[PDB]
């Protein structure tokens, strides 16, 4: 898509945060230009497959092998430009929790929709014998790698392929959480995601690691850019200031109330509330609100990603104290489908719009509205446990197509959130949920029967054409498809019935498959991982490493490989790598979080050099290439009444 | 009188440098006299955020119910779980560890502090001597109480009991409210030396700053918080110089490597903190006042004058532990150091003898067992 709206807001509140990555007219180790060198680098690989797959300039490439090929390219140009010193971390795309299949079936079925007018993508799911060809395909391109530049002699790779579940912005916050859960942890090391997404932004903030940068493609101006959120930190502390606040300020928890309501007005897996049409002209609205209120309430809003329903309950009704005033300001401003939607909001609001919405009589309606506001809330709460400890459940949803209006948001306040984190589905059953009949030559074909055959048990789930729904005067791609929600108890009973009549080489690739892998070689723990993992005293591996951040920059446990790896083996692309004398990888795991993970400032981080100066901040009271790292040893800084800082005051 | 000595305090010696200090184990102190040798339970955490210093923390603040569970002890300097530990590192190793004097880390401070602190301002003690096959060191028992509160609250206000990453987080909401108490140690056994004289000092630390290592010496990441004070005034820098350079021994002696400084404003509100290497005080010294900082290399040159001094004061190093002891007094009088031997016709010299008033019985035995 087209440069959104959303970096001019960016760019219009904080200009500063942007930088041009510098870049270099073949060897890897020599000191990077960008006023900083990474200790570790996180990839959004979707955020190539996809550009590969299907570009905006004219030409695809025409085989597989061919968008494999153009995919180590590009990374090979990523990891040039970003240079990590101590890890990486591919982070594949996997199976995805229910909340989010829900949502990205509809953009599958719309995709096929499209297929039958190209006529007159969807490979790239988990599952699929092209995801698994990559699977094989990047882990070769990084032993080669490993295995003949010795710039990276002291690097370690991190793989975390498609058959591993979870999606892999997830992934990447697990991995950033459980090594900050590490005693050992340095407090300063640098961080880098690439990836395509916005979210990104508010993720970066999510870790409370400030040393974080995001790598990015600008799609105006093959440039590129770094969005530091070391910045964006020292921006917020100007922005989200309140006078005389009844508990003490907090920056920390400040920011975390900031990121939720961003998830809040404009969500992934959530729709969004009529009144709040997009984020880039609606957070401010929010803001507004959490500025009136805050001095009110007993605390902050969130609290380490869970909420305070009490509280949300008075923003919520002031919002629906603004919100007819928003739809008469929308309408204000303007000077098969189903899209009509003439009647507006001023005639009765909700007493109108949800018996048009729903098809539901006028005597029903307070009760579709208790159960509909329970829902959103509860997702509400998903998303905010999501990204700050994981998620709460594989099987939770939202049942409905549609959001309430700001003013049914009330009388919830009393509630008590529970979830089960009961295990995510099997690739097939992945494939199975997500899938149009058109692209079900992606399974095993007996499956692709049960989508198509008129006999079949769950046809109801797998319509042909189906209704679509466009709304705000959205003249364009985005309309909604009203696709039935699946019943998983019937959908799954009816595919593992097909499991016994699969192959031996069909259930592989459909198993969990759940390591995700470590390579190494030479590196500082070369001959001890290799002294007990490989020449172990049991052929079965039972043996097992733990080890922790101070050694090598990296923390984990770690296993033989289950692939049939072994220490004087080599092996043949899919340009001989000769492993044997080069090489060794290992099945890897995160240590467990030993608590739930803490919305603070670590002990012993330094800050960089401040970027903003008074003009600045006293006109949100109303750039250039920038420094990464920790500015020198002292962890406070210099204040007056204090031996160090009395020379340094008086100059 | 059957052995008497004196020595000038402004004598000095030639040695430039210590040993290379070593961990051989730790204890920690319970609030009931109780030593756990080899348990760490009162080893704090360091954690204080830059911004913290922004609040208006008052170290006063709960002073009325200030636990000084220290005051009630029943021997406030006794070497018993010292005694106790190097028996602990002894037992599996089947041997003596050679060290020629065992005693605490103040001990040895005070004694250096001798050629630079006129007795009254540094209130030195009355001391006591005895060997058995080597020399062992006890100290005699001696608005203010204020200013000594004040440091214990800081060091509770800048740490937890527990890790940072295993610390729930209601803990660190509660922190300023919590009770303050004194007489609850930490205390690690640093073997260490100077010139050709072989010690072990024991020491309270406050706090670890980095991570624990199971088994291994954690020297390397303790830090000392020092009780704090105002600096405004160019004579403040000097006040603060003194304090400064009485703090760096502390660390020096047993190798610690961070001293943390907070500030006051006045009243007890809490302005700042800074932090320096125990190697950079020296030179920032003799920068910024060059007589103090040329103290650290004659207080090492004294203290290797004292410590040979000691080993020919008639000390005995009659090397059977079954042979017939001898027991010292020694005081710091008018620029003179005095040791003088306790008579067996006084009470003490028979307690001392006799009783384990001095030498705990299971560590005579252990080293009468050979
Ligand atoms: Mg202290």
């Amino acid at each position: 898509m087209g440069v959104p709206s959303f970096f001019r807001w960016l760019s219009r509140k904080y200009p500063k945060i942007i930088s041009p990555v510098l870049e270099e007219q073949p060897l890897d180790y020599s000191a990077s230009n960008p006023n900083g060198e990474l200790d570790n680098l996180y990839l959004d690989m979707n955020g190539i497959v996809h550009p590969c797959s299907h570009p905006e300039n004219k030409p695809p490439p025409e085989t597989e092998d061919e968008m494999l090929l153009a995919v180590f390219e590009y990374t090979n140009r990523v990891l040039n430009m970003a240079r990590p010193r101590k890890v990486l971390v591919m982070a594949v795309d996997g199976v995805a929790p229910r909340a989010k299949m829900n949502q990205q079936r509809a953009r599958r079925f719309r995709s096929a929709r499209d297929a039958q007018i190209e006529n007159e993508s969807n490979a790239i799911t988990p599952g699929t014998p092209f995801m698994d060809k990559l699977a094989a395909a990047l882990r070769y391109w990084t032993a080669f790698k490993l295995a003949t530049d010795p710039g990276w002699k002291n690097l370690q790779v991190i793989i975390s392929d498609a058959t591993v579940p979870g999606e892999g912005e997830h992934k990447i916050m697990n991995f950033i959480r459980s090594q900050r859960a590490d005693p050992e942890y340095n407090p300063n090391t640098t961080h880098c995601i690439y990836g395509l997404d916005a979210d990104l932004i508010f993720l970066g903030l999510a870790t409370h690691e400030p040393h974080f940068k995001i790598l990015r493609e600008d799609v105006f101006a093959q440039p590129f850019l770094w969005l530091h959120i070391n910045v964006l930190r020292e921006y917020l502390s100007a922005e989200l200031w309140v006078p005389g606040l009844p508990f003490t300020f907090d920056l920390e928890r400040a920011i975390d109330d900031w990121v939720f309501m961003c998830f809040f007005c404009g969500n992934d897996f959530l729709p969004h509330l009529p009144c709040l049409d997009v984020r880039e002209n609606s957070i401010d609205i929010l803001l507004d609100i959490w500025k009136v209120v805050l001095p009110k309430l007993k605390t902050y809003m969130t609290c380490d990603g869970v909420l305070n329903l009490p509280s949300v309950e008075t923003l919520l009704q002031h919002l629906g104290s603004r919100e007819g005033d928003i739809f008469k300001t929308r309408h204000i401003q303007e000077a098969f489908d189903t899209d009509e939607f003439v009647k507006l909001f001023e005639p009765g609001y909700h007493e109108r719009y949800y018996t048009a919405k729903f098809h539901v009589t006028p005597q029903d309606i307070e009760q579709l509205r208790k159960d509909m506001v329970k829902c959103y809330i509860e997702g509400v709460a998903w998303v905010l446990m999501y990204y700050y400890q994981g998620c709460a459940s594989w099987n939770w949803f939202y049942p409905y197509h549609y959001a309430p209006l700001a003013t049914d948001f009330h009388g919830f306040s009393h509630l008590e959130i529970k979830f089960e984190e009961g295990t995510p589905f099997l690739p097939y059953e992945q494939l199975m949920s997500v899938l149009p009949a058109a692209s079900g030559h992606a399974l095993p074909k007996i499956f692709r029967s049960l989508m198509s055959e008129p006999d079949s048990e769950i046809i109801d789930f797998y319509p042909e054409e189906f209704p679509i729904d466009m709304n705000g005067k959205k003249m364009s791609w985005q309309g909604i498809a009203l696709l039935p929600f699946i019943d998983q108890d019937r959908l799954l009973t009816a595919v593992r019935a097909q499991y016994p009549l699969l192959s031996d080489a069909e259930r592989a690739r459909n198993i969990r498959g759940e390591p995700v892998l470590l390579i190494s070689n030479k590196n500082a723990n070369y001959e001890r991982f290799s002294k007990k993992l490989y020449s172990k005293e049991n052929n079965n591996n039972n043996v097992v490493v733990k080890f922790q951040h101070f050694k090598s920059g990296l923390s984990g446990i770690v296993s033989k490989d289950v692939e049939g790896f072994e220490l004087n083996g080599k092996i043949v692309c899919p340009l001989p790598n000769l492993s044997t004398t080069l090489i060794l990888k290992m099945s890897y795991r995160l240590i467990p979080l030993p608590s739930r993970n803490k919305s603070i400032i670590l002990n012993g981080f330094i800050p960089s050099e401040p970027v903003l100066t008074a003009y600045d901040l006293d006109s949100i009271m109303y750039q250039n290439i920038v420094p990464v790292g920790p500015k020198g040893i002292t962890q406070y800084k210099p204040r007056t009444g204090g031996y160090r800082a009395f020379f340094y005051f008086a100059e | 009188m059957g052995v008497s000595a004196n020595l000038f305090v402004k004598q000095r010696g030639s040695t430039t440098a210590l040993k290379q200090p070593k961990e051989i184990g730790f204890y920690s102190r319970t609030k009931d006299e109780e030593y756990l040798i080899s348990d760490d339970t009162n080893l704090n955490y360091y954690y204080l955020p830059d911004a913290e210093l922004d609040r208006k923390l008052d170290l006063s603040s709960g002073f009325q119910k200030f636990k000084d569970y220290y005051k009630d002890f029943e021997d406030r300097c006794s070497l018993r779980g010292l005694l106790e530990t190097i028996e602990s590192s002894e037992r599996h190793k089947g041997k003596k560890i050679n060290a020629d004097i065992i005693t605490f880390r103040g001990i040895a401070r005070k004694l250096i502090s001798c050629a630079f602190d006129s007795p009254s301002f540094n209130t030195v003690d009355l001391r006591i001597v005895s060997f058995n096959g080597q020399l062992f060191i006890k100290e005699v028992p001696e608005n203010q109480d204020l200013n000594v509160f004040t440091g214990y609250k800081f060091e509770t206000l800048a740490t937890l009991s527990n890790p940072l990453q295993y610390t729930p987080r209601e803990v660190i909401e509660k922190r300023t409210k919590r009770i303050v108490s004194h007489g609850d140690e930490y205390i690690s056994v640093v073997r260490t030396g100077v010139g050709n004289c072989k010690l072990i000092l024991g020491a309270e630390v406050d706090c670890i700053f980095d991570f624990k290592e199971n088994g291994r010496d954690n020297l390397k990441h303790y830090a000392e918080l020092k009780c704090t004070q105002q600096v405004a005034n160019i004579s403040d820098t000097h006040k603060f110089e003194r304090k400064l350079f009485r703090t760096w021994l502390q660390c020096f002696l047993v190798g610690i490597p961070r001293i943390i400084y907070g500030f006051k404003d006045d009243h007890y509100v809490l302005k700042t903190v800074e932090e320096f290497s125990t190697e950079e005080v020296p030179v920032l010294l003799k920068n910024n006042n060059p007589q103090v900082g040329s103290a650290c290399l004659e207080a090492i040159k004294w203290y290797g004058l004292l410590t040979e001094w000691l080993l020919k004061m008639i000390p005995r190093d009659e090397d059977p532990h079954s042979q017939i002891r001898a027991f010292k007094l020694v005081f710091e009088n008018n620029h003179l150091r005095l040791s003088e031997i306790e008579e067996s016709d006084e009470e003490y010299s028979g307690l001392i003898d006799g009783e384990h008033i001095l030498s705990n019985g299971f560590k005579e035995w252990r080293k009468s067992l050979k």
